């Protein structure tokens, strides 16, 4: 109750660049950063890779 | 051809060109109809003859194909890909015989599977 | 000469190779994922629409 997200909001635009969160909390499955293989069908990258497809730049504030 | 109903018809018919008049319509509906079944017989022909002249055209593609084509040519673009990579460098005889093997079981199986997807993934 | 009039093979043809390509002209792009697109597109067209390895492959390029 800080304002820490908020001002990762404020900063990312701000700076005019792209803004993306990620929630690592509890987290243990690497594949959401590493993603999938490709091999298995449905398989989906890493959640960076998406984040780099939605926000559309290699200079976002992730 | 008109039916017997419509000879009754031109019988009932007393002035001469009354009965003349319907007896040149039915002439003209005779007409109508055996235009209409001359066209769509022939619209029929023309379109099984471009049937069998497709057949034909594949025969005639066969033929150039046969002069310069892709039959009598076997691929395989993975395996052509992955030889050229490892003929550069100085490689084992061990993982040679094994990506041999590994190809040769790439062949065996289809281009659909998850096992050949797995297959791919060791080679690469 | 082979190109008169058939049907099968003028479908699937220049609609998802043209796609990617324009879809990448505007990105100045590494080499490596060049020559991996362009190996890629090579077999996609070298691959039928029904195949499973034609869905990833057309899942990964995009």
């Amino acid at each position: 109750g800080v304002g820490k997200t908020s001002i990762a909001r404020s900063i990312a635009r701000a700076l005019n660049r792209e803004y993306f969160r990620f929630s690592v909390g509890g987290m243990t499955d690497v594949a959401e950063i590493k993603g999938h293989r490709r091999t298995y069908v449905g398989a989906m990258p890493g959640k960076i890779i998406q984040c780099l497809k939605k926000t559309k730049t290699e200079n976002p504030l992730i | 051809g008109a039916e017997s109903h419509e000879l009754q018809d031109v019988l009932e018919e007393t002035n001469i060109p009354k009965r003349l008049y319907k007896a040149l319509s039915l002439l003209k509906k005779e007409f109508e109809l055996s235009k209409l079944q001359q066209r769509l017989g022939r619209e029929v022909e023309e379109k099984i003859k471009q049937t069998h002249r497709k057949y034909l055209l594949q025969e005639q593609l066969k033929i150039i194909k046969k002069e310069l084509g892709l039959e009598k040519d076997d691929k395989d673009a993975i395996e052509e890909k992955f030889r050229e990579r490892l003929k550069e460098l100085v490689v084992p005889k061990h993982v040679m015989d094994v990506v041999d093997e590994e190809l040769s079981k790439l062949g065996l199986l289809d281009n659909h599977s998850s096992e050949f997807n797995v297959t791919r993934n060791y080679l690469d």
